[PDB]
């Protein structure tokens, strides 16, 4: 008894499926026929991070849809919370790597050579992904506080020193080639926190009647937001980028 | 006449093969049978000094077993403190193109040089707190190869014009000259004592030379190619020299002729540096196949690889106190294995 | 940390500026175009390095025709004595008559060496001699002996060389040949944006040994001559030289370049000797664009795998310092378009 | 082309010169230093911790 | 050669503020740390701020904290020193003294001249046995500062400087940990002790050496001084 209302007003469902299979097969064609944009190793991460929402998205619909077609418990619920959960993790670990990595970019130096990095760095991915598998068995009060804190202030801490750092190289640098990328990365570091904090704050309060009904109506609109943006989160890539935008039009 | 002379040359090269072949009854291998092995030998990176940003063509450990000087093609020498991966001085250089470098005895004194023909001396104890050029040394018709000092007043060069020198640091001329000699000279090393040292050259032959004459007085021709790397064995009794033909040998000066050859197969690849350890049991060779092979010295049986680089492994030495191994690499990182 | 002492933070801090100040001058220098001359002998290279000196930089000061003084009398007394050799190298007799004896008395002569300045007697004895048509058709006579192209120039200007009131220019200047042991390198400023090119040049030994130090330059210009089509041939060796250059391994990513000097030479001699001395394989016709068009095709073809690489050639003449700015603008633009990153 | 060959014979007899000795002796002497000082060498044996100035 | 030349100071009304410029001349500047040392009309020297090169650190002395203020300018090689509401136990001559660290460096080396300034109308403990000691040219003594906090740290080294003041000049470095000879010093002087006992041993005895000898610590911020001892024929 939970996402009911949503799901048994049909509308708008398929919107969402809709404009988040578009996104995720958009950002994956652009960086698979482009020879991986140079073999460059955030661009695997990208990749995966889409790989991750594109899973989300097409667990939440067709599960739900099931649900209404098969007419539970311990298996919707399962399936749910392990889509929900696996993705969440997917992407923390995803955006931590790309953040080291544009770290590590501006404080050493890319001048030298790396031979097969793609390859080693390979591993590395599968064992986050095992990671988040793991993660999340519990469900697949302590789980609900544990994501709310380490969900929500691990980004926000590791995007701050980043974006710290990052300022001070503008002084050093005056470059221009690392202005629009840290504040694109900036920008949408910021979005994620800023969305995804009031649901997560709400999960925390809510295990820390009226109680009922807030609790209710707080994973309601969360859960909603979180759908939405899933189908979305590509959309900050084209308006600051458009990059890719042309190298989608291009190879179609 | 000139033909009296080549056949009188070449009864000389009969006596004097016949002669080394006269006396070799018995081969190091089958006296040193009995020896029990060394077993394996698992060396572990411990620092991972990482401030060069192009290849690196050189090193040299310090008297005191603690810094060591690297030169790059960045244009830059660095003088590292191997305790704590500090950088102590960063001198930048006239010429970009260094192939080597060499570290004082006493530790005041840096040496370079490389394509410009010029052997550049930097003093490192100064008022003014900055490094500053001493002295340029020219002469030289051919670009630089190595260089040792013998003292703080004097210092060992040789060159790819087919000779060797002995310099006098205040006065701008050379004391000494060493001819004859025919292919290029690519390495130098120099004994404990500083009365003698070898070369080995392009012309597949080492030469030992006497510093206070300049004569020389044993050449071994045993090598299928350009020789690329020599060190001179710890007891001052023998050498070993390392080639282009993926293969290593010991010779040794009192029995004037060839002990052992180090070679396995599957290596195709040239050995770009030779060093010993401190009681003469190890041998360490650097390979362009990115690794590094430790051979007991005694059996030639391969007790060993250290596989932490991703480049031709390009410079290799053992400190004083034999502590560690320091490696360098043209991926422009330096590495300490202990 | 907390274990470190007070004497060690500040070791630390100073690594740190060190970092600091080595990291801005490696990426500082890492933008800029590194351009690399290769060749044979008497090709042209150090004539192409002081014309983009002349070009690109600034002009030449009164002062330096006072210190190549020197090197212009030596290249000139050379180039006679060459050619007072070279007329009896051979046993070819001449209407010298009285100018043999003055041609015996001049070359004892010629051990003064003063470099100061020359005999008027010794300038006048050249001045007669120069006029002989004996040793004027020995001069074109025979291709054989190794004698220096600018030797028509140098002894057809001996009415103002060899006065004491003489200083060189600009054109006496350029044609100045001279063989300097080591590497010569020259950076100037250009289209907004910073060029090094070396010479290496008097490096006399075995190149195989230092040749990787150049992996990855952005260019490599090679300078081929024409006027020495029959000269003992050399041709041969040029392109025994530009299939080792092209196929190497360490130069995979790198557009080559080819400069074909002496054209004006090529232009003048190419009415006398046949191109089929140096190619017997040639049968057009004695024409300068279809013998130049020849060159190109069978110098071209030594190149494997040209769907990867190409070369790019000009037609130049070193000497005049019109015709070089022109190719070397076609050349950086070339290279610019070749670098969009 | 006669300076350098009459030169290189004086050499050959000054190389050709030298009292040599056998080979067993120079390999007896190398593998008894070899042995000698095998207790100060860190790369055969390796040390505990507690004296590496690296770990 | 280095030089350090001092300008500046005089009478201030107590409660007023002057400034202290230290040139330098002979060396490179920018590559150097710069220390401010204080003395007094008749006690010992004390302390007072630390500069580093590249100015990312900065201390200062337990008494004169958030009134002074120090500074550099590095392309007119200039020491600033900016003092405000100067009370009556500020009266001294200041100096200015450069050190440089890295391993096997020796700071403190050069002390330059002082100024004179007339405002008038946790720590370690280091005890030098502040007493004149009579000698005689030719006989041999020894000098001892005993510490309170051993000042041996864990890589090995111990942090003790010696300085010697003839009358009327300026400090000049003897030894630096203990055992180090400095630049330019005969070779009659040795230095010897464990950790909180220290000797320092003159043989030989020379003339010109007469002055007062002083103990340092550099262990640990703020650094602090002796008592000083007084050798007189
Ligand atoms: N007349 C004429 N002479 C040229 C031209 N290009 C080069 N040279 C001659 O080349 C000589 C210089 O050769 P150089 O550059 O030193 O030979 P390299 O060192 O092998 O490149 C000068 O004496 C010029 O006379 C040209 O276009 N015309």
């Amino acid at each position: 008894e939970i996402y009911q209302l949503f799901e048994y007003t049909r509308l708008g469902v398929w919107l969402m499926c809709i404009v988040g299979t578009f996104l995720n097969v958009l950002v994956i064609t652009t960086i698979l026929y482009y020879r991986r944009k140079k073999k460059s190793p955030s661009d695997t991460y990208i990749c995966n991070l889409a790989v991750a929402d594109l899973l989300i998205v097409v667990g939440l619909p067709f599960f739900l849809e099931y649900a209404k077609h098969h007419p539970s418990r311990e298996v919707v619920c399962s399936g749910l919370n392990a889509c929900f959960y696996i993705c969440l993790f997917a992407g923390v670990c995803f955006l931590i790597n790309l953040s080291m990595d544009r770290y590590c970019v501006i404080v050493w130096g890319v001048e030298l050579n790396r031979v097969r990095n793609n390859k080693r760095a390979t591993c590395w991915v599968v064992i986050f992904w095992i990671l988040a598998v793991l993660m999340g068995m519990p469900h697949y009060v302590f789980l609900n506080t544990k994501v709310n804190i380490c969900g929500y202030l691990a980004p926000i801490a590791l995007m701050a020193y980043t974006y710290n750092r990052m300022v001070r190289f503008i002084i050093n640098y005056v470059g221009k080639w690392h202005m629009q990328t840290l504040h694109v990365l900036l920008v949408v570091v910021v979005s994620f926190a800023s969305f995804w904090f009031p649901f997560n704050l709400a999960l925390f309060l809510e295990s820390i009647d009226t109680l009922q009904n807030v609790i209710i109506f707080c994973l309601y609109v969360g859960q909603f937001l979180a759908y939405v943006r899933a189908c979305l989160n590509p959309g900050i890539y084209i308006l600051v980028g458009t990059q890719m935008r042309k190298d989608m039009w291009t190879t179609l | 006449e000139l033909d009296q002379l080549r056949q009188e040359a070449e009864q000389l090269k009969n006596q004097i093969r016949d002669a080394r072949k006269a006396c070799a009854d018995a081969t190091l291998s089958q006296i040193t049978n009995n020896i029990d092995p060394v077993g394996r030998i698992q060396m572990r990176t411990r620092r991972t000094l990482r401030g060069h940003l192009a290849k690196i063509y050189a090193m040299h450990w310090g008297t005191d077993s603690r810094l060591l000087v690297s030169a790059s093609q960045d244009g830059k020498l660095i003088i590292w403190d191997s305790y704590t991966t500090n950088k102590v001085h960063a001198i930048p250089l006239r010429s970009s193109w260094v192939m080597t470098c060499a570290y004082a005895p006493s530790g005041n004194y840096v040496a370079c040089g490389g394509l410009d023909n010029i052997c550049s001396i930097y003093n490192l104890k100064t008022r003014e707190g900055n490094v500053r050029v001493s002295r340029e040394l020219a002469g030289h018709t051919g670009y630089l190869s190595c260089c040792r000092f013998l003292d703080d007043n004097q210092i060992v060069t040789s060159s790819g014009d087919t000779t060797c020198a002995l310099w006098d640091i205040e006065t701008g001329q050379q004391t000494t000259t060493f001819t004859g000699h025919t292919g290029d000279v690519m390495s130098l090393s120099l004994a404990p004592d500083t009365r003698l040292f070898v070369s080995g050259a392009c012309d597949a032959s080492a030469k030992l030379w006497d510093v206070r004459e300049g004569m020389c007085r044993q050449t071994f021709t045993g090598h299928e190619s350009d020789i690329n790397a020599i060190c001179f064995f710890p007891n001052g009794n023998a050498f070993a020299t390392g080639s282009d033909d993926a293969t290593c040998r010991l010779f040794d000066l009192r029995a004037d002729q060839e002990l052992m050859t180090y070679s396995h197969d599957n290596i195709i690849c040239g050995i770009t540096s030779v060093s010993f350890s401190k009681s003469g049991r190890l041998l360490l060779a650097g390979y362009d196949d990115f690794n590094c092979n430790v051979w007991d010295a005694l059996k030639a049986d391969r007790a060993g690889v250290l596989a932490g680089h991703d480049n031709r492994v390009s410079c290799l030495g053992v400190t004083d106190d034999g502590m560690a191994v320091a490696t360098g690499s043209w991926d422009s990182f330096l590495k300490i294995w202990n | 940390g907390c274990t470190l002492s007070a004497e060690d933070k500040a070791a630390v801090e100073r690594s740190k500026m060190i970092d600091r100040n080595l990291r801005e001058d490696g990426e500082k220098a890492a933008r800029e175009v590194k351009l690399l001359l290769l060749g044979a002998g008497e090709s042209g290279k150090s004539t192409i390095v002081k014309q983009m000196k002349i070009i690109h930089e600034a002009g030449y000061s009164e002062e330096e025709c006072k210190q190549y003084k020197a090197v212009v009398y030596s290249n000139t007394i050379q180039s006679i004595i060459a050619i007072i050799r070279a007329m009896g190298r051979l046993k070819i007799d001449f209407g010298d008559s009285a100018r043999a004896d003055d041609a015996r008395q001049l070359f004892v002569l010629a051990g003064a060496a003063e470099e100061g300045f020359m005999t008027a007697e010794l300038a006048g004895v050249i001045k007669r001699l120069w006029k002989d048509s004996g040793v004027q058709a020995c001069f074109n006579r025979s291709r054989e002996y190794q004698l220096n192209d600018s030797a028509a120039y140098y002894l057809n200007d001996l009415d103002r060389i060899a006065q004491p009131n003489y200083i060189p220019t600009q054109q006496d200047v350029l044609r100045t040949r001279v063989k300097t042991t080591g590497i010569v390198e020259t950076h100037f400023t250009f289209k907004d944006l910073h060029f090094k090119m070396f010479d290496v040049g008097g490096q006399r030994s075995e190149r195989k040994k230092w040749i990787h130090c150049f992996e990855g330059v952005t260019a490599i210009i090679f300078c081929v001559a024409l006027s020495d089509y029959d000269l003992v041939n050399r041709m041969h060796e040029s392109m025994k030289l530009f299939d080792s250059i092209c196929n190497n391994k360490w130069f995979t990513d790198t557009s080559i370049i080819l400069f074909l000097n002496k054209k004006d030479l090529f232009e003048e001699k190419i009415k006398k000797s046949p191109l089929t001395i140096c190619y017997p394989e040639y049968a057009g016709s004695n024409t300068y664009e279809e013998a130049a068009a020849y060159i190109q095709c069978q110098f071209e073809d030594l190149n494997k795998r040209k769907d990867t690489k190409e070369i790019y050639t000009h037609f130049t003449c070193a000497t005049d310092t019109k015709n070089v700015q022109f190719v070397f603008d076609a050349v950086t633009d070339v290279i610019i378009k070749n670098n969009l990153k | 082309s006669i300076a350098q060959a009459r030169k290189l014979v004086e050499q050959l007899k000054m190389e050709a010169n030298i009292d040599r000795i056998k080979v067993s002796k120079a390999a007896a002497d190398l593998m008894a230093y070899c042995e000698a000082h095998a207790k100060e060498d860190p790369l055969l044996t390796p040390v505990p911790a507690s004296e590496n100035p690296f770990r | 050669d280095v030089q350090l030349v001092e300008s500046g100071g005089g009478l201030v009304q107590p409660g007023g503020s002057r400034k202290l410029s230290c040139s330098a001349s002979g060396f490179a500047f920018s590559s150097f740390g710069m220390h401010w040392v204080r003395q007094a009309p008749e006690k010992g020297l004390e302390w007072v701020a630390y500069i580093s090169s590249g100015s990312g650190t900065i201390y200062y002395a337990d008494t004169v904290k958030g009134r002074f203020t120090i500074s550099r300018d590095d392309p007119k090689n200039t020491l600033f020193l900016q003092m405000t509401s100067l009370r009556s136990e500020d009266t001294a001559m200041y100096y200015c003294v450069r050190s440089i660290y890295y391993y096997g460096s020796s700071p403190f080396d050069f002390w330059g001249q002082g100024t004179t300034l007339t405002v008038s109308s946790s720590d370690i403990v280091m005890t030098q046995a502040t007493s004149s000691v009579p000698v005689t040219p030719g006989e041999s003594v020894s000098i001892s500062c005993r510490s309170s906090k051993s000042l041996l740290h864990s890589n090995g080294n111990t942090y003790l400087y010696w300085f010697l003041q003839r009358p009327g000049q300026s400090p000049q470095l003897l030894i630096y940990r203990m055992s180090n000879l400095a630049s330019g010093v005969p070779d009659r002087f040795s230095g010897s002790g464990s950790g909180t006992a220290f000797t320092l041993t003159i043989s030989r005895l020379e003339a010109e050496d007469v002055g007062v000898y002083y103990c340092m610590q550099h262990l640990e911020y703020p650094l602090t001084f002796g008592a000083g001892t007084k050798l007189e024929l």
